[PDB]
RNA sequence: CUCGA
DNA sequence: GCATCCGTGAGTCGAGGGTAATAAAACCTTCCAGCAAGGGGAAGGTCAAG
DNA sequence: CTTGACCTTCCCCTTGCTGGAAGGTTTATAATGGGAGCTGTCACGGATGC
């Protein structure tokens, strides 16, 4: 199992599990005689881990210490629902000022209808 | 020079004493260029493409003929008669002509 | 009688015969025997020893086999050789039972699954091993037939004697020879590079004679699997000229492509399985197509282009053969870029590398006494005007700073590097004056500033444009 | 190669 | 010893034009640059008072 | 002549990759001896080879 053959099965790049490898993240895979990296289902579940995990919205060290509690057999799950929560808890952070982004830029775009004058409303503002 | 036979002598030049010496070339348009000559001792040579000389026979040998063949090809026979124990030959007159 | 080397080389190879298809049956027969006897006689040796060992300890921690096989066929080999290691040392070497566990050790021992970097691993190292002992008798042989002068005919008496103790070393001098009585001065030599060959005896655990014909065996298996590989590269030698018939587009001669194509035919012949029921020239083409288009991509040209921006060449040359016959006329490279699907800047960078060099000698009219290298200016040269007026500027230089007095004179040429070796920095130049960092800047600001003035700076208005 | 002395 | 075979020569000085052709493919590896906006710091150059 | 405050350019550094360049290794029906180019000079001297 080569590492094209891994690209299909989970679906990252083929530059990116070598970046992962590169990184402090997954479990460095055997060579074969040769300079050939070969992967067994132990990769295969902690790379479809870290997909997901990119895709619900950590960041790399936090998913960096994630696999590692994946990876031991006790995974003492308090700390666990407290990166979670604390996950879940940024997400809230980030959306709430998102929002404030969408609320102040809002209330400014009320007025500029748009015809062929030389004065804008909104260009004097911040000016 | 236009493709075809041709025969050309040289005037003098190669050896002393004159003997002018005939060749004959064969000139195509796109081929090898079939050569004859002769020698100051008669004899005749040919040089296929302006390679080494070679005896002029042996492109006669190559196009199946025997020795035999090759005598009846370019001579002219005097038959000779033994009877009653005589050496009497035939005679044309116009073969014995001036010796 | 003859000058071109082609006809030499094709005249030298026409004295082989053709291969039947048993005959490559035969040959390879010949070779899996040469390599076998090498295979079976390692087994009495403690490399192979060492090398269960790694590959039995390497799957530990671990057609395409089951891993089930090679958990069972690494695994009783460890006891075998357990109950056989401790049982030579028992009331013999070399015994009715303990030659019969030899054979044991020997026989179980094929395990082979083959790896030829792990084969020769193995020959790699008896070969210094038995370099070793061989550069320790070559030795004992300098030192007794040519400097203590003993004859071979009462050398061999007692060097075949033992080789393990010092009894052939005083035991053969009760014969006197007396140059080789001379030993009083000269034993300090043999006998402590005897004790080389004893490090080596405590190593292998082997005696002498008993290592010896391990290495005949080698060699005679070697030898065996070399003369059955070079009727086979010998009669194959028409299929590497019939291959090289077409490569001969004009970067290489003829003859490199029949060398390089050899070397394709003796890796092909290494690698080539005749379990397969395959014919030998099914495999070996590839590997000599691959050896030509190897070399012909490598050298054969001057300004030495990658391996991978030949496919990039090839791929638009391709393409621009295919355009001309579909669409008829010459393609631009926007719409050759539309069939490459690239960017159009990218199929302008690879048209620009192609176009190998101008010979120098070439006649640039119909002519054959104007060359081009008669026509290429040299264009490093300093111009003589340009090297006039660089020292008329110096001199000038030379000249104005003189009004200037003590200080400033010195901080200026030191600063912009006149008649130094080198340029100073700012504080290069402030610690050799005083300390200061600041008072040499304003030194050099009054210097300009008097520089500047209409009084001096007349002469060095023309040297500016 | 074509031309000039 | 002598017919034959091979190597080396064959005027000088100026113009003008020139300066080209075409040829595998899937796989793996290491190393370097760049990119969404700056932050940080280090080795040199000036300013304005004292 | 002196001190601290500011300027300059330049090199390294921050994620989550992606793009590209340069190098190495295989592939199993059967393929078994090249081809381009030269012929329209003459006169030696002197190796060379029976």
């Amino acid at each position: 199992m080569n590492i094209s053959d891994v690209a299909k099965i989970t679906g990252l790049t083929s530059k990116a599990i070598r970046f992962y490898e590169e990184k402090g993240l997954v479990t460095p895979p055997m060579r074969s005689e040769n300079g050939y990296r070969t992967y067994t289902q132990q990769h295969l579940n902690e790379l479809t881990l870290l997909r997901q995990a990119r895709q619900v919205g950590f960041n790399l060290e936090e998913s960096g210490e994630l696999v590692n509690l994946f990876n031991d057999p006790q995974r003492h799950s308090a700390d666990v629902k407290r990166r979670t929560l604390e996950k879940v808890a940024e997400i809230e952070r980030h959306i709430e000022e998102l929002q404030s982004m969408r609320d102040q830029l809002l209330a400014l775009a009320n007025a500029c209808p748009g015809d062929d004058s030389a004065d804008c409303p909104i260009i004097e503002n911040l000016s | 020079r236009s493709p075809g036979v041709f025969f050309d002598s040289d005037k003098g030049k190669t050896h002393s004493s004159g003997k002018v010496l005939y060749n004959a070339r064969i000139i195509p348009y796109r081929g090898s260029w079939l050569d004859f000559e002769f020698d100051p001792k008669d004899n005749l040579f040919v040089r296929i493409d302006r390679r080494r000389k070679l005896p002029a026979t042996i492109i006669l040998r190559a196009l199946n003929y025997t020795t035999e063949q090759i005598l009846d090809l370019f001579f002219e026979k005097v038959i000779f008669e033994i009877r009653d124990n005589k050496l009497q030959m035939e005679l044309v007159p116009e073969r014995l002509r001036g010796e | 009688r003859t000058t071109d080397p082609v006809r030499m080389y094709m005249r030298e190879m026409g004295t082989v015969e053709l291969l039947t298809r048993e005959g490559e049956i035969d040959i390879a027969k010949r070779i899996e025997d040469g390599i076998n006897q090498v295979q079976c006689s390692v087994a009495e040796y403690p490399e192979a020893i060492t090398y269960l060992l790694e590959q039995y300890d390497r799957v530990e921690a671990e057609n395409s086999i089951d891993p089930e096989l090679a958990r069972e066929k690494f695994a009783e080999l460890r006891a075998q050789y357990v109950v056989t290691r401790d049982t030579i040392k028992a009331k013999g070497r070399s015994h009715a039972t303990a030659q019969e566990e030899i054979l044991k050790l020997s026989e179980v021992f094929k395990q082979f699954r083959l790896v030829p970097k792990q084969f020769d691993y193995l020959v790699n190292s008896m070969r210094v091993m038995m370099d070793r002992v061989r550069t320790q008798e070559r030795l004992i042989m300098k030192l007794c037939v040519e400097q203590c002068k003993m004859p071979k005919k009462n050398f061999i008496t007692l060097f075949t004697g033992n080789e393990t103790s010092d009894t052939w070393f005083n035991a053969a001098i009760a014969m006197n020879k007396p140059w080789s009585e001379k030993l009083h001065d000269v034993s300090e030599e043999v006998h402590r590079a005897l004790q080389k060959l004893q490090q080596i005896e405590e190593e292998t655990g082997l005696t002498i004679e008993q290592v010896k014909d391990i290495n005949r065996r080698m060699s005679i298996g070697e030898a065996k699997a070399r003369r059955a590989k070079k009727e086979m590269v010998e009669a194959n030698l028409r299929l590497v000229i019939s291959i090289a018939k077409k490569y001969t587009n004009r970067g290489l001669q003829f003859l490199d492509l029949i060398q390089e194509g050899n070397i394709g035919l003796m890796k092909a012949v290494d690698k080539f399985e005749y379990r397969r029921g395959y014919k030998f020239s099914t495999y070996a083409t590839w590997w000599i197509r691959q050896a030509i288009t190897r070399s012909i991509a490598d050298q054969a040209r001057t300004i030495r282009i990658p391996v991978h921006m030949i496919e990039t060449i090839n791929k638009l040359n391709r393409i621009s053969r295919q355009m001309l016959q579909e669409m008829g006329r010459e393609p631009t490279p926007e719409e050759l870029a539309e069939r490459m699907l690239m960017p159009e800047d990218k199929i302008r960078k690879v048209l620009k590398i192609a176009k190998e060099p101008i010979s120098m000698e070439t006649p640039i009219g119909d002519d054959e006494d104007s060359h081009l290298g008669d026509f290429i200016e040299d264009t490093t040269l300093e111009l003589p005007l340009d090297s006039a007026t660089t020292e008329s500027l110096r001199a000038a230089t030379h000249d104005v700073l003189a009004g200037l007095t003590a200080r400033e004179a010195k901080v200026l040429r030191m600063r912009f590097g006149i008649d130094m070796n080198t340029d100073y920095t700012l504080e290069e130049v402030g610690k050799q004056f005083d300390v200061t960092r600041e008072r040499i800047r304003q030194i050099e600001a009054k210097a300009l500033r008097k520089l500047r003035h209409p009084s001096r700076s007349e002469v060095l208005r023309s040297f500016l444009d």
